[PDB]
């Protein structure tokens, strides 16, 4: 009954990507744009992400470093501004939408001078530098990749982590199956599907947490910390 | 983005 892979829901992969690019090209370069009309939840999100991340910053043998993070599907840099720049000496951003990266230079202000690379690339086409990032943060974008491209992107991210580095995925989760949104050209996957993909990429879960205090009407949101 | 359950 339920679909378990993107190959059951995507009619044409090239159109899946091209429609998403067109969709984001016509979104305003604002927090409300990044958050689909839910700009007001940004502080709830950031506070929770911060607490989640701080778990991994404690002193000890496995402490995650604080030299460099990578914000994936960063948009205008909502997460880079409020979560990552305060904690990491430098941050790189990657996003498909050039207009958002241009706006980021304004949005981020003076602290944005510590954004090193602004990569304008789809994740499916991006190979982060080996041994470069303490944290790779992937939020509200995995639904834009096919299962094969998401698994491969996660493998490339694994190869980019510094010692003790982590990947964080934070995204919408479906109650069951794999659900296409043909307006923004994305999919929403259930927790079993996402865990399968992570496993396929050679990654393991360090922690999984549901986001609390969200509007009742929206898809549930989870965070996963991986290595 | 965060979004309404379809
Ligand atoms: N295939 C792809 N590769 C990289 N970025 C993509 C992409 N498809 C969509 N995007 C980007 O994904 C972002 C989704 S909006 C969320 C922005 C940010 N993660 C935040 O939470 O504030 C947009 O900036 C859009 O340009």
């Amino acid at each position: 009954v339920p679909r378990g892979s993107t190959s059951e829901v995507i009619e044409d992969e090239k159109q899946f990507y091209s429609k998403a690019k067109t969709y984001w090209k016509q979104i305003p370069p604002t927090v409300d744009g990044m958050l689909g009309g839910y700009g007001h939840i940004s502080s709830i999100d950031i506070n929770s992400s911060r607490k989640f991340l701080q778990r991994f910053l404690r002193e000890g043998p496995n402490k995650t470093g604080t030299s460099c993070a990578l914000d994936c599907g960063a948009g205008i840099g909502r997460i880079t501004k409020r979560l990552l720049l305060p904690l990491f000496r430098e941050v790189d951003m990657v996003d498909i939408t050039e207009d958002f990266l241009v706006q980021a230079k304004t949005y981020l202000g003076e602290e944005g001078k510590r954004v090193r690379n602004y990569f304008c690339c789809g994740l499916q086409d991006f190979t982060p530098e080996p041994d470069s990032y303490d944290v790779i943060w992937i939020q509200w974008v995995i639904g834009h990749l096919t299962d094969q491209h998401l698994a491969e992107f996660l493998r490339r991210c694994k190869g980019s982590l510094r010692p003790n580095g982590i990947i964080v995925i934070k995204d919408n989760m479906a109650q069951e199956g794999v659900i296409l949104d043909d307006v923004d050209s994305s999919v929403c996957r259930d927790l079993d599907v996402v865990r399968r993909i992570i496993c396929s990429a050679g990654l393991s879960l360090l922690a999984e947490e549901r986001q609390e205090n969200l509007p009742d009407e929206i898809y549930h949101v989870y965070s996963f910390a991986l290595r | 983005s965060p979004k309404r359950i379809a």
